[PDB]
This record gives C-alpha cells, sequence and structure tokens, in this order.
DNA sequence: ATCTGCTTTGGGTGGGTGGGTGGGTTGAGGCAATT
DNA sequence: AGCAGAT
C-alpha cells in the first residue's frame, strides 16, 4: 500500500478521485458553486469540460 | 576542568518555578489559564512578567515561608532560566479542551508511527523542542513595581550602547536607541529531521549554532544490528523552524559624549517578536546579552575577542477656520497670512483628476517661496514639512514624498540632474530609472515646495523678476503659485519683529495673546478629512471662471507689453485657478464650488506676486 | 520523472507487517514495481 | 579500519612569475578632454 | 576540525 510520507491519505484513492473528476465534470457545477446557476446555458455547461480540453490538447 | 561552589542550586529554583506557575494568582491562576490557551492552539507566546515573580516572592515572605530570590537569579543569568521555564511548562501543560485535527499535523502522525515501531521492537525519543508550539519571553522588572517593594530594577533601567560593557554579558538588560536596519524574516533551523532509505526510520538532530554538520549515515538500532548502510537525507517538511530576524540599534544623538561618534549593537529576534521593529523607531529593547562564538578555523584565528548580540525579549515603542489654521501653522514667526493660506492650500491639494482621455490635469498644487535672505523661509519649510504626514525635507528623498508634498530648500543651487528630475516629475508625475543593474519605474504624484534666493543674493528692483530668478522660465510657469517675499526695512515692522523674537528668546514661548493657536492634532485631522472629501462644479461656475480667465489674459498681455510682468497668463494659469478653487471647496467641505472660493483663489494669485512687486 | 530532480516527492510503502519504508521519486509515488526496483538498487 | 597530512574563513602574521570576468570600495591626486 | 590519501 502506498501512502504519502507523514500523512494518512492513500495515493490510490487520490488517483481514482482525480480520474473520476476528469472523466466526468461539467462547468454547471462551478456555476452553481459560485452562485451563478441562473446563467447556466444548455450546450457548453452541460458538455464535459476537461474531456474536451484533453481532446483539443491531443 | 576544576570546579567551584556557587551559592545557587537549580533544584530549589526549579521547584520555585513550578510552584509559581501552578499557584500564583492575580478566576484561576494566571499562568495556568495562559497554558490552557496555549494547549488549545489559541496562543503561541508565553510572556513571564518579572513583576509577578517579585509579587509572588514577597507574598511567600509575608506568609513566612521565605524562598530563594528568583528575580535576581533570572536577571543575573537568564539563558538557563528560559530552558528551566520551558521544562516546567512542558511538565504541566493541561490537556486540550477543544477537539483538534491531530491527523492533519505531520508531526502527530510521525510520532504515532514512531511509537508503533518502538512497541513492535519491544514486543520482539524526539527532543522536547520538536513538539513545542510556543515561545517563552521575559518581561523586565518595571520601575514602579521595583520601587513599590524597595528593590532596584537593573533589567528595566535603560542603557545606551556605550554603557553596555563586557561585564554585562549573560544578563537581562535594556537598551535605548533608534533602529537603523532590520533584515528580512527567514527560517532558522532548530531541529533537523532525517530519513533512512533502507531502515525506514527517522533521526533528529538539534542545532544551536551558526553552523552544523549534517548526518550522512543511519544510526538507527535496526541499521546497526543489520549493519545495512542506509544514507540519511534531510526533510524540511518534518524539521522545526523559527522565524529569524536581525536588527541594528544605534545610539541617540543626546547620548554620545563630546567629540565622539555613535556606536551600534546587533539584535536577534526569534519567534513571535519578529516584525515588531522597523528602521527609524526609538525603542527600549529588552533582551539577553550573549556572545556569538566563532566556529572552526575562524574561531582559532579570532583569538579571544568575541562578537556580541542581544536576544530580543520585550520591545517598548515611544510615541474663520482659514485664518485660525494659517496663524497656527507656525506661531514662532511674524504673521504672513497670504503665504500661510497658500501653504495650507498646498497641503490639502484638493483636485478632481479623472480626465480619463489619455492623461489628466496635474493633481497637486505647487508652491514656491523666493525671498532675499533674512525672511523665515527655512522655518516655514520646516514647519510645513513637520505638519504634513508625507513631508520630506531636503537641501539642494523624492521617493519618500510620493503622493505627498516635497520640501526642497535652496532650490536655486540645485544641480542640473535634480532640476531635470523635478521637471520630469511635474510634467509626467513619474519616477523612471534606466540602469543595467536595475530597471524600476515608480509613479510620483507628489507636490513640490521650494525655497530659493535671487540671482545676486537679494532682489534688485532695477532688474525685473525674470532676470532675478536663475531658474528656467518654463519651470516658473509650471508652478501653480509663485510667492515673492521681500525684506523692506521699516520702523514699526522692525520694532514688532524685534520685540517678538526677543520675547521668544527670553521666555521660550509665543508672545501673542490676542488669539489662541489651534492644537496641531486638530488641524492635522481636519486636513486629512478635507483630503478625503471630493467637491464638484456646475456650469454657472464654469462660465464665471471662463470670464475671469479672459479678463486675466487681457490684463496679463497688457502687462507683458512692458518688462515688469512676471509672465503672461496661460492655460496653466486657468488650471491652477480651478485647482485652488477645488482645494478651497474641499476646505469648505461642500460639493458645490461657491463663487467665493474662486474669488479667494483669484485674490491669492494676485497677491502672490503683484502685492509685493508694486511695493 | 516529468518534474525536475529537486521536486521532492517522498513515499511511504507499507510492508505486509505494519512497518513503513521510505522511497523517493515520482515513479515510486505512482508504481510499486518501480518502488521495489529502487529499493533493491539503493542497497 | 587507522594513521598522516593540508587548508580555510577571507585577509595583508601568503602574496604580486596568478590576476582583476575570484570578492574584499572610499579617498586623494594627476591627466586628457571638455569647457 | 573535515576531508583526501597510503599502509
Ligand atoms: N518674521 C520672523 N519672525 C521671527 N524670526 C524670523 C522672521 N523672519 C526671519 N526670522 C529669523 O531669521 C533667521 C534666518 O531665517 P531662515 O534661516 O529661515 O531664512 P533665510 O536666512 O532667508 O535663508 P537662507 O539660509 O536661504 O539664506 C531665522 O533664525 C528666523 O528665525
Ligand atoms: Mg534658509
Ligand atoms: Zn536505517
Amino acid at each position: 500500500l502506498r501512502i504519502i510520507w507523514g500523512t494518512n491519505v492513500s495515493i490510490q484513492e487520490c488517483t481514482t478521485n482525480f480520474r473520476n473528476f476528469l472523466m466526468s465534470f461539467k462547468y454547471k457545477f462551478r456555476k452553481i458553486l459560485d452562485e451563478r446557476e441562473e446563467f447556466i446555458n444548455n450546450t457548453t455547461d452541460e458538455e464535459l469540460y476537461y474531456i474536451k480540453q484533453l481532446n483539443e490538447m491531443r | 576542568l576544576p570546579s567551584i561552589q556557587l551559592p545557587v542550586d537549580y533544584n530549589n529554583l526549579f521547584n520555585e518555578i513550578t510552584d509559581f506557575l501552578v499557584t500564583f494568582k492575580q478566576k484561576g491562576p494566571k499562568y495556568m489559564a495562559m497554558l490552557q490557551k496555549v494547549a488549545n492552539r489559541e496562543l503561541n507566546s508565553v510572556i513571564i512578567d518579572l513583576d509577578d515573580i517579585l509579587q509572588y516572592q514577597n507574598e511567600k515572605f509575608l506568609q513566612g515561608t521565605q524562598a530563594d530570590d528568583l528575580v535576581s537569579a533570572i536577571q543575573q543569568n537568564a539563558n538557563h532560566f528560559t530552558e528551566l521555564f520551558c521544562r516546567a511548562i512542558d511538565n504541566n501543560m493541561p490537556l486540550p479542551t477543544k477537539e483538534i485535527d491531530y491527523k492533519d499535523d505531520v508531526l502527530d502522525v510521525i510520532l504515532n508511527q514512531r511509537r508503533l515501531r518502538n512497541e513492535r521492537m519491544l514486543s520482539d525519543l524526539f527532543p522536547p523542542n520538536l513538539t513545542r508550539r510556543y515561545f517563552l519571553y521575559f518581561k523586565p522588572l518595571s520601575q514602579n513595581c521595583a520601587r513599590r517593594y524597595r528593590k532596584k530594577a537593573i533589567s528595566s533601567k535603560p542603557l545606551s550602547v556605550r554603557q553596555i560593557k563586557g561585564d554585562f554579558l549573560g544578563q537581562l538588560i535594556t537598551v535605548r536607541g533608534i533602529i537603523t536596519r532590520v533584515s528580512d524574516v527567514k527560517p532558522a533551523v532548530e531541529v533537523i529531521a532525517y530519513t533512512c532509505d533502507q531502515c525506514g526510520y527517522e533521526v533528529f538532530q538539534e542545532v544551536n549554532s551558526r553552523t552544523f554538520t549534517p548526518l550522512s549515515e543511519c544510526t538507527s538500532e535496526e541499521c546497526s544490528q543489520n549493519q545495512t548502510k542506509g544514507q540519511l537525507f534531510m526533510s524540511t517538511r518534518a524539521s522545526k523552524f523559527s522565524a529569524f530576524q536581525e536588527c541594528k540599534i544605534q545610539e541617540l544623538s543626546q547620548q554620545v559624549p563630546v567629540g565622539h561618534i555613535p556606536r551600534s549593537l546587533n539584535i536577534h529576534v526569534n519567534g513571535t517578536l519578529v516584525r515588531s521593529l522597523s528602521p527609524g523607531d526609538i525603542v527600549d529593547v529588552t533582551g539577553i546579552f550573549l556572545p556569538a562564538p566563532y566556529t572552526g578555523f575562524k574561531a582559532l584565528k579570532a583569538g579571544l575577542l568575541t562578537e556580541t548580540y542581544l536576544e530580543a525579549q520585550f520591545v517598548r515603542q515611544h510615541k474663520d477656520v482659514y485664518n485660525r489654521l494659517a496663524k497656527s501653522i507656525a506661531p514662532e514667526i511674524y504673521g504672513n497670512l497670504d503665504v500661510k493660506k497658500a501653504l495650507l492650500l498646498l497641503l490639502v491639494g484638493g483636485v478632481d483628476k479623472r480626465v480619463g482621455d489619455g492623461m489628466k490635469i496635474r493633481g497637486d498644487i505647487n508652491v514656491c517661496l523666493m525671498g532675499d535672505p533674512g525672511v523665515a523661509k527655512s522655518q516655514l519649510l520646516k514647519a510645513i514639512c513637520k505638519i504634513s504626514p508625507r513631508g520630506v525635507y531636503t537641501t539642494g528623498a523624492l521617493v519618500l514624498a510620493d503622493n505627498g508634498i516635497c520640501c526642497i530648500d535652496e532650490f536655486d543651487k540645485m544641480d542640473e540632474s535634480d532640476r531635470t528630475a523635478i521637471h520630469e516629475v511635474m510634467e509626467q508625475q513619474t519616477i523612471s530609472i534606466s540602469k543595467a543593474g536595475i530597471n524600476t519605474t515608480l509613479n510620483a504624484r507628489t507636490s513640490i515646495l521650494a525655497a530659493a534666493n535671487p540671482l545676486y543674493g537679494r532682489y534688485n528692483p532695477r532688474l525685473s523678476p525674470l532676470d532675478n530668478i536663475n531658474l528656467p522660465a518654463a519651470l516658473l510657469s509650471r508652478f501653480d503659485i509663485l510667492f515673492l517675499m521681500l525684506d523692506i526695512p521699516s520702523r514699526d515692522d522692525d520694532e514688532k519683529l524685534a520685540e517678538h523674537v526677543t520675547y521668544v528668546h527670553m521666555h521660550n514661548k509665543q508672545p501673542d495673546l490676542d488669539f489662541t493657536p489651534v492644537e496641531p492634532s486638530k488641524m492635522r485631522e481636519y486636513i486629512a478629512y478635507a483630503k478625503t472629501k471630493r467637491p464638484v462644479m456646475s456650469e454657472a461656475v464654469n462660465d464665471y471662471v471662463v470670464q475671469a480667465y479672459i479678463r486675466l489674459r487681457q490684463d496679463s498681455k497688457r502687462e507683458m507689453d512692458s518688462k515688469f510682468s512676471f509672465g503672461q497668463a496661460t492655460p496653466r494659469t486657468l488650471l491652477g485657478i480651478i485647482r485652488l478653487s477645488q482645494a478651497l471647496a474641499k476646505l469648505r467641505l461642500a460639493d458645490m464650488v461657491d463663487i467665493d472660493d474662486v474669488e479667494e483663489a483669484l485674490r491669492l494669485v494676485r497677491v502672490s506676486k503683484e502685492s509685493l512687486y508694486q511695493e | 520523472s516529468a518534474r525536475h530532480s529537486r521536486f521532492g516527492g517522498l513515499l511511504s510503502i507499507q510492508t505486509p507487517d505494519k512497518t513503513r519504508l521510505t522511497v523517493s521519486g515520482s515513479q515510486a509515488l505512482v508504481d510499486e514495481k518501480i518502488a521495489l526496483q529502487k529499493l533493491d538498487d539503493s542497497k
């Protein structure tokens, strides 16, 4: 088992957490977090953000 | 290493310290409450008041159970008692009252794992300073408390850097002076935490010197038993650092003897005392006077001479409206109402500078005083520069005056380089540096207050003003108000001035009694309030000022037809007039700029020069 | 490692018994075969 | 694994056949160019 | 005193 030195947080859990974040995430979550939900559109906010960012980077 | 028998036993002193901490009261015990706050992560600095120790000692004596003199022992040798007190606190730290996230802390997890490893090994630690989260300081023995209990307080008695001699080393003393240099805060290492790439253990090393030699080979029991050679490596995440800062304290002018030069002394600040000293402050630093031994070869070469410094432990820092303000600006001179009014207008410097079209009209009123030697130019400059919060006094510094009035004395003498610098400042309000070593550009929206003498040393009526002034005509034009003060002999005025100066010399106070000058603090706060405000102007006032401008331009052209005129009016004069009106309105505290303010500004510009030239 | 040599990532691997060994390197931070290879090579 | 031996800081108790692109930085005095 | 080398 891999653990960061001096802490009690697993590296595997971190990797899976960030992978889940990247494969599935939308700007609408950010908008609701900042209390800007009423500005949510129907196309850009509902489309995966970082997946598009990875595709364009490739 | 022979031995002596000193009349001090540290066991009774340690017992006394513990009793003082657990029992003293001045609610519950004061120091126990402070320790409770320290445990809950609220507090990170414990200050021991020697006054409290004296009070506790005298209370014990009154009860009849006389004990050892703790305060004198602390004062005579203070380095040891820091560690003694820290140990006493470590022994009696109360349990926390508020739950905290232990797992978040790196050290808690590391020490838990160390405990687990030790338990496993047994089934088949770390220095005390590592876990400390507080700093201990000594507050000196106050003079009043020492006098109350019939004792002498060496610690709180102030000393100059000269009086701090070589026999004071190792004591708790106080120094008086002004700080001349403070270094940046930086991390000083107390305990170093290593790691073993093979054994999986951690080592700790204590550092109490300017230098140290890092460990390179594992010393863990497992490594030695197995003989495995595991290299030790540093880890900054687990080490313990204390904020460090080095300052310098210099003698005051009044403390240096006759025909001598001032001396300076180093100061070390650690823990939560950092950032409590800045250059220019006059302070009473209390600290422990210690040497700074050299190391290695330098120690061998240096001989027996030793550097010294002070471990800071406690720092004590030392401390009709128009007419009234004008007369109160400088009561020790003979009244110059117009000049004082203009200087107050300069001080407030009201302006609405929001053109936003690419650049804006200058937002500072500049004043120039030019007069034959004998009139109070330097005194006016000194007073107007002390009153202002940003005033900077120089002789023919600008950075310090940014967004403030600049006090330039002997303006005429100044060198061409500084003349070009000010010319740049007025036009662009910017400080530009173009050097290979550094390239930094700073804005400078600062006002200038200049004092100069005519070309020949005195004003010559035969020659016109322009010829009398050495400075370029453009520079004079750029000034918002140019004041020409002359010294005309006269029986009555001379008698009044002589009586004033002579009364001041005999009694050391203002002679005038018809009116009472306003307190400087009230004037300063009112000036700041006025600076905070923002007036406005209408269209009718705009038309009035426009009409005044055409009248002034016609009159100035007619005057320029002759050689007597200082200089024909220009749009700069219009901008100056409106600037003065805005400042006057700011003084009035009213948005709407009254015609009265414009009229007063016009009168001020007229009397700036014509009033005395026509004489 | 993508980052430079002085980035400074530290590891704690858990043995089948409750003891923790220390390894250095991002590759170790990600992988276990690399961690064991480094453990062997550092001897 | 133990015994033998050189060299610092920075500074004139190493020097100018090591120099100043290896650091020790103000003060005075002479010279060309600028005036 | 720390480190560089020969027995
Ligand atoms: N109206 C006055 N009342 C009292 N003292 C005055 C007055 N005018 C001038 N003095 C005195 O004149 C002395 C010289 O003045 P100050 O040094 O301020 O200016 P100055 O001599 O014109 O300047 P400079 O140094 O440029 O020649 C000061 O001691 C000041 O006290
Ligand atoms: Mg003067
Ligand atoms: Zn080890």
